[PDB]
C-alpha cells in the first residue's frame, strides 16, 4: 500500500485458533545452517508477513553457540526471514544491531528499533525505511529495553513502550510516539501499573492495547491502552483471577484490577491477550513454575471483572513440552470486515533446563483466529536434545 | 528380519472339504504376504500375493486372508491333485523370508 | 495475468511425452541440505511452474530423518521451490502447515489448502493470496484428506475434492467449490464411484476431469467430471480392462464401468489419466504388486469402452526402479491452440523396501506431451542407498 | 533515483557515533560457508547500502584458505552482499575480478573498478553498469593500486585516485575523473603530499575530501581535496599532532602541515577522517605499533592547526582486540538536511599475529554519526582462534 495505515476495524470473533506458521528451526538446524536466535515475533508488511527474532551470531551447530544463554552481547542483531523458513545464515536479513527490539510497518514503510550497549550506557536507534533516522540515549542507566514483538501504527504515529531502570523495583517506563522515525512526543507511564516489561500490542478501532510483564510483583499482567490520535495512555492490570504471568501463584477466585497480584516476586515471561469484552482470550503457560505448555482460554470480560473464569479453551503446546515467550501480531492489510487476531509462542530449547547442550535457542509456532470451532492439536518444537551430542 | 512361522506342518482333509493353513510373521507385515504352492517334484507356483490377490489363473477355491501378523490360506473342494507343500512369504521389506512349508495330505 | 482463467481450449494430441522437469533431489541431498519430502506435485502460475510437495521438517542427512515413513505429524508443511531445483532448506517457500494439500492458481492469485491435526479433529484452512481466508473443520472425524496434486479453476471457481472417513470402507467425500478462498457451495459424491482418494485433475473446455483412487475395492480408478460453471459433478470408473491402480489383479479382457474391479482390497496408489476419446493415455506402475516402474499407454476410449486395450505406449521408469505417486498438471497460461498435457511421477526412496536407511523420501520426474513421436528413455531417481551408510 | 547525484549538503554535527552494521563473518563462518575476504568497505546505492570487500576464492573452513595472507592472486574478486550478512558463497555478487578496487554509484548506476595482473603488467578495467566500459594499463609497472573504499561522484564525475610505482619511495599517483565509465580527464598528484596510498573519501558541498596513506615517510595522513566541477585538486597533510597512521611514533605537541611527520618509515594502514572545522573527527588504532583497537577523537581544526589536540572521543574496538583497515562512506540518498558521516573498521583475524591458523580473513563493524551524545560500547570481531583447530 502507499498510504498510511489507519486501524479502522475491530477484532473478528475468536472461536478457536488455526496454525498460521511453524518454523521447525531446531529440528532443521541440526543439519542445516540455522542461526541461534531467541525473543522471536512476527510482523506484517502490506506485502508479506515475516518472522522476526534476535539472532546471536552463530549457527546452532557451530562451536560459538556455546554460551548463548546470555541475553545481550554485541553479536546479537534483529533479523527477518520468510514465514515459516528457519532463520538461516543465507536467507536472513538484518534490520539492525542490538539486543532488544520492536519493529512495525506504518503502511508506507517500516520502523525497526534496536537497543544496544553496556547496561549503563545503552542506546536505541530508530531505523525508518532501512536508514537510521533518530537515536535515544539511556535515561536511567540500567538496561534500556523495549517490546520484543511488533509496535502498531495509526496514521503514521507508532507508540513504542520502553523501560529503563530496575527489573526488581521501580523503573522508568516511557511511551514514545514516533512518526516517520522522528519523535513527536513522549510520556511517562501513567496508570495503576507498577512495573512494565516486554509489552505485546495490537490495535483495533483506533486504539492500541498492550498486555505487558510485571517483573517486580505481578502474576496478573499490566495493560496499557494507547490513543495514537490524542497521544495519551492509561495503565491498569487484568482484573481476572485467571493469572497469566509465569511463574505464578495458584489462580485465586477474585483477582486485582489495580494492583499486582501477590505471590511470585522478581520474575516473569513476555505474554499477550486479546481483550475485547466477551470476545476475550488470554494466553498462559500450563505450568505455574516453568515455561512448559501453552494454552489459550476464553475468559469474557477478564480486563474488568475480578471474578472472570474461563468458558472455552485451547491447548497449543502440551505441558510435557517447552514453551517460552509469546506476543501478538495481526495482518492489518488483510482484506475483510474485521481483523484476525494472531499470536506466536517462542519454543525455547537448550540451556538451562536441557543443559546437556551448551546453547539456548528456540523455534516458532503461530496461530490466528477462526470463527469456526476447529479441532485442536498441539505443536512441539520437536528436536531430540540427544542428537546434538 | 521378519521371520515367517508356519504351524502345523502336516495337514490332512478329505476330498471336497476345506483346510486352512496358518502362517504368522514376527512383526506387522502390512498385508504383504505371498503364498506359493510346490507340487511334489515340481517348482513353486505363485498362488496369492498381498495376502488375497490370486495370480493369473489360480482358481477361486484358493483364498487368502490375514492382517497384522496373522495370515491364513484356505482351499475349498480339496482336489486329490492339491496335495503339495504350501509356503507363505513376506514381501514387505528385504530379505524376503519364507515360512517353512506345510504338507497337505488328502485323507 | 490479472484476470481470472477460463479453460477455453482442449487438449493437444498426445503422440509421445518429452521430459519437462527432473529434480535429482536424493542424489544431490546426499551432500547438500535437501528436505525430506513426499507427496510431490507441480503447479503453474501465469508466471512460472514450480515443484510443490509435502516436507517433513528435516534434511535427508540430519538425524531427525529417522522415522519419516510417517505420513502425518506436526512438522510436515506444503512447500514450493523452482522447477527442477531440489527442495532445499534455503530456496523453499512454505505455502501452509499441514499433512495433506492441494494448491492452484485461479489466474489472479493462488489458493493453497493445508489440512492438519489429529486424526479425529483435523482442520483444513484455505489460504487465498498468501493469507488465511477460510477454514473447515472435520465432518466424519477420520483423517480429513484431499488431493495431493493441484486443483483447477474456471472463472474463479476451483472445485476441490476432500474425503473424510474410512479408507477401508464407505467414507464421506465432498466436492467443495471455492472462489477467492470462500465457499460458494459444496456437494456429496454423486455417481457410481464407491470410494474417493487423492484425485488428480486437469481441465479443458470448461470441464474439470479428476482420476482418483479407490482404496477400498478398486483396481480400476474412479473418474469425477466436474462442471465448474453449473457446479455439479458425476462419478464413474474407467471402463477399460487396462487396470491402473496398484496393487492390482492381472488385467482382464472386459473391465467394469460402474463398479470397482475386484481383486486387491484396502490398498492403492495416487494416479492420473488424460481421458479424451481416442486421445486417451493412462499411466500405471509396471509392477502389479509394487511401486516400481511407470508406463504410459494409449488406450483409446478407455473411459467408456469395457474392452479398451493399449495401441501405443511409453516407458517412463524401468520396472527395475522405484516409482510412486503420480498426478497431472498443465500450463494453462502457455500460449497456443491447445493445452499440453503434463504429469509427474513421485520416485520414493527409503523405507520400507530400502530399509537399510531410516528415512523415506523421494524425487520428481515430469513429462509433457508432444505431437512428434519422440524416442523414449527412462528416468531413475538415481541414488545409491549405499552411500548413506 | 534516475538522475545524477549532486553533493548539495554539508555534514551533520558529529556528537558521538551509533552502530550501523556488524557482520560477524568469522564467528558465523566457523560453521557456515563464508568466504575469506580482506580490504572491506561499504557503499550505498540510492536503493540499499551493501558491504563490499575483496574475496579470496575459498571459504574460511576449506583447505584452500591456507595462504590467504597473500594480498593479490588471480582468485581474488570484488564482491558485494547485503548489509550485515556475512560474505557467503550463496548471497554474494561479484562486481569484477582483481585485487584492488573502488566502487561508487553516481546516482543513475554504478562504477566499479578492479585492478589485476602481475605486478609489472597490471590493468584496471572500469565497469559501468555491470558491463566493462574502459580499461587502463599500468604506467609505472609496479603494482597499480587504488582506493579500497568507495569513490564519490558529483554530477556524473567520479574522481578516483590510483598509485603505480614504489611503496617505499616516490611513486606515480594520478587522479582520474570518470563519467559514465569513460575518462574525461586525469592529472598527476599536485600538492605537498609526498606519497599516496588507499584514499578514503567522502563529498559534501560540491567538494570531495580524501584522507590517505603515506607509506613511505608519514605518520600523519595526506589529504587530497578534489573539485569534481573544475576537475582539479591540491594535497597537504593533516596539521594535527594527533598522529593517525599506524605504526606511528608517539604523538608530538606541534604537527607538520606540509611534510611527512617523521618516525616510522615504509609502513602504514588505510584510514579516514571527517575534516569539517570544529566538527572534525579522526580515527586511529589505539596501539602505536599494531592494528589493535580503534578510537575516534574529536580534534577541531586538525587539518590546519599544528597544535590541535582531542576535545571529545569514542572507543570503537578495545586495544585488547584487533582492528585493521578503516575508511569512510555516506548514504548520499538519505533524506534530510545534512549528510550522516559513517565509517567502517576492518577487523583482521588470522595470520600473522594469530598464526595458529593458516588463513588471514576479517569481519566488519560500521558506525554513523548522531547529534545525541550516545553511550559507547566496543565491538570485537568475536571469534576464538581455538575453535578452528
Ligand atoms: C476436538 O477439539 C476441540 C477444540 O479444541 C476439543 O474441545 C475443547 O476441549 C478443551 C479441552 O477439554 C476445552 O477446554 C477447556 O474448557 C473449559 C471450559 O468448559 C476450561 O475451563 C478448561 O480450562 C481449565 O482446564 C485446563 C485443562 O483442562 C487448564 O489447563 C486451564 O488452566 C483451566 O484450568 C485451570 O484454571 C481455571 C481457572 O482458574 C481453574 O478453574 C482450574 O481449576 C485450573 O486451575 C489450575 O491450573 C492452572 C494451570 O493449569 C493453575 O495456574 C491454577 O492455579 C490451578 O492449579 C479448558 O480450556 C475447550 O473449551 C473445548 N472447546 C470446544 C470448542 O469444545 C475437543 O476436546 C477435541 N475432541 C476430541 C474428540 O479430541
Ligand atoms: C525409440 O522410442 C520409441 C518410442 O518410445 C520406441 O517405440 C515404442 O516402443 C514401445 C515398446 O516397444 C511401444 O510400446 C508398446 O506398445 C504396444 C502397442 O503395439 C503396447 O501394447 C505395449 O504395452 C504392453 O506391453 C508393455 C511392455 O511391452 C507392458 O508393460 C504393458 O503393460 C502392456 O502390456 C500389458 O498390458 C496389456 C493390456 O492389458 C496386455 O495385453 C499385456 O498382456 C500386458 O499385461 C501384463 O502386464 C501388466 C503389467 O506390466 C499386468 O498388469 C497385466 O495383468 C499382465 O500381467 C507397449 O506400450 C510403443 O508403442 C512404441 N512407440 C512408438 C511411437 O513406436 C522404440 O522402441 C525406440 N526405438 C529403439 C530402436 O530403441
Ligand atoms: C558512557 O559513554 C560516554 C560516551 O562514550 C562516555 O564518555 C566519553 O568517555 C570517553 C572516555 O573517557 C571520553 O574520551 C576521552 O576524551 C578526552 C577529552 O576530554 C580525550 O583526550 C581522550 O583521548 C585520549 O585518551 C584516550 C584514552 O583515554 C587515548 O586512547 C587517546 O589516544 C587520547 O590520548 C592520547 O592522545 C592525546 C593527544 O595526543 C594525548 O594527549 C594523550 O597523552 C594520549 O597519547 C598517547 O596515546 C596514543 C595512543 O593511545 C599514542 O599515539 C601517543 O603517542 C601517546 O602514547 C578520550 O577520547 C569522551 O570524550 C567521553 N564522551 C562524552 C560524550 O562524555 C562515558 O565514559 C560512558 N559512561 C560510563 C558510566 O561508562
Ligand atoms: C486516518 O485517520 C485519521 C483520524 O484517525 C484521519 O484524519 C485521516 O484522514 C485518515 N487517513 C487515511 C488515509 O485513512
Ligand atoms: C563452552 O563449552 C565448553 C564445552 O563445550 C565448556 O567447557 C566451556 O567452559 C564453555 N564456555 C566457554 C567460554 O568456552
Ligand atoms: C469466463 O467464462 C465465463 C463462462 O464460462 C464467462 O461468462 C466469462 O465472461 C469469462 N471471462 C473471461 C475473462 O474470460
Ligand atoms: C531411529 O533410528 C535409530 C538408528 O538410527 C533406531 O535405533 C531408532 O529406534 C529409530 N527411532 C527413533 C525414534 O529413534
Ligand atoms: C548538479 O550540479 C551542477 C553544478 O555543480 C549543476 O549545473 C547541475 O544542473 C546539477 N544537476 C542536478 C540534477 O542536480
Ligand atoms: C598450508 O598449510 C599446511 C598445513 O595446513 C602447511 O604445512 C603448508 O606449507 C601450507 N602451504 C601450502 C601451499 O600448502
Ligand atoms: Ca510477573
Ligand atoms: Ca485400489
Ligand atoms: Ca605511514
Amino acid at each position: 500500500i502507499r498510504d498510511f495505515n489507519n486501524l479502522t476495524k475491530g477484532l473478528c470473533t475468536i472461536n478457536s485458533w488455526h496454525i498460521y506458521g511453524k518454523d521447525n528451526a531446531v529440528r532443521i538446524g541440526e543439519d542445516s545452517d540455522v542461526l541461534v536466535t531467541r525473543e522471536p515475533y512476527v510482523s506484517c508488511d502490506p506485502d508479506e508477513c515475516r518472522f522476526y527474532a534476535l539472532s546471536q551470531g552463530t549457527t546452532i551447530r557451530g562451536k560459538h553457540s556455546n554460551g548463548t544463554i546470555h541475553d545481550r552481547s554485541q553479536y546479537r542483531a534483529l533479523i527477518s526471514w520468510p514465514l515459516s523458513s528457519p532463520p538461516t545464515v543465507y536467507n536472513s536479513r538484518v534490520e539492525c544491531i542490538g539486543w532488544s527490539s520492536t519493529s512495525c510497518h506504518d503502511g508506507k514503510t517500516r520502523m525497526s528499533i534496536c537497543i544496544s550497549g553496556p547496561n549503563n550506557n545503552a542506546s536505541a536507534v530508530i531505523w525508518y525505511n532501512r536508514r537510521p533516522v533518530t537515536e535515544i540515549n539511556t535515561w536511567a542507566r540500567n538496561i534500556l529495553r523495549t517490546q520484543e514483538s511488533e509496535c502498531v501504527c495509526h496514521n503514521g504515529v507508532c507508540p513504542v513502550v520502553f523501560t529503563d531502570g530496575s527489573a526488581t523495583g521501580p523503573a522508568e517506563t516511557r511511551i514514545y510516539y514516533f512518526k516517520e522515525g522522528k519523535i513527536l512526543k513522549w510520556e511517562p507511564l501513567a496508570g495503576t501499573a507498577k512495573h512494565i516489561e516486554e509489552c505485546s500490542c495490537y490495535g483495533e478501532r483506533a486504539e492500541i492495547t498492550c498486555t505487558c510483564r510485571d517483573n517486580w510483583q505481578g502474576s496478573n499482567r499490566p495493560v496499557i491502552r494507547i490513543d495514537p490520535v490524542a497521544m495519551t495512555h492509561t495503565s491498569q492490570y487484568i482484573c481476572s483471577p485467571v493469572l497469566t504471568d509465569n511463574p505464578r501463584p495458584n489462580d485465586p477466585t477474585v483477582g486485582k484490577c489495580n494492583d499486582p497480584y501477590p505471590g511470585n516476586n522478581n520474575n516473569g515471561v513476555k505474554g499477550f491477550s486479546y481483550l475485547d469484552g466477551v470476545n476475550t482470550w488470554l494466553g498462559r503457560t500450563i505450568s505455574i513454575a516453568s515455561r512448559s505448555g501453552y494454552e489459550m482460554l476464553k475468559v469474557p470480560n477478564a480486563l474488568t471483572d475480578d471474578k472472570s473464569k474461563p468458558t472455552q479453551g485451547q491447548t497449543i503446546v502440551l505441558n510435557t513440552d517447552w514453551s517460552g515467550y509469546s506476543g501478538s501480531f495481526m495482518d492489518y492489510w488483510a482484506e475483510g470486515e474485521c481483523y484476525r487476531a494472531c499470536f506466536y509462542v517462542e519454543l525455547i530449547r537448550g540451556r538451562p533446563k536441557e543443559d546437556k547442550v551448551w546453547w539456548t535457542s528456540n523455534s516458532i509456532v503461530s496461530m490466528c483466529s477462526s470463527t469456526e470451532f476447529l479441532g485442536q492439536w498441539d505443536w512441539p518444537d520437536g528436536a531430540k536434545i540427544e542428537y546434538f551430542l | 528380519d521378519i521371520v515367517m512361522t508356519q504351524s502345523p506342518k502336516f495337514m490332512s482333509t478329505s476330498v471336497g472339504d476345506r483346510v486352512t493353513i496358518t502362517c504368522k510373521a514376527s512383526q506387522d507385515v502390512s498385508t504383504a504376504v505371498v503364498w506359493y504352492q510346490q507340487k511334489p517334484g515340481q517348482s513353486p507356483k505363485l498362488l496369492i500375493y498381498w495376502a488375497s490377490t490370486r495370480h493369473i489363473g489360480v482358481p477361486d477355491r484358493f483364498a487368502g486372508s490375514g492382517s497384522g501378523t496373522d495370515y491364513t490360506l484356505t482351499i475349498s473342494s480339496v482336489q486329490a491333485e492339491d496335495l503339495a507343500l504350501y509356503y507363505c512369504q513376506q514381501h514387505y521389506s528385504p530379505p524376503w523370508t519364507f515360512g517353512g512349508g506345510t504338507k497337505l495330505e488328502i485323507k
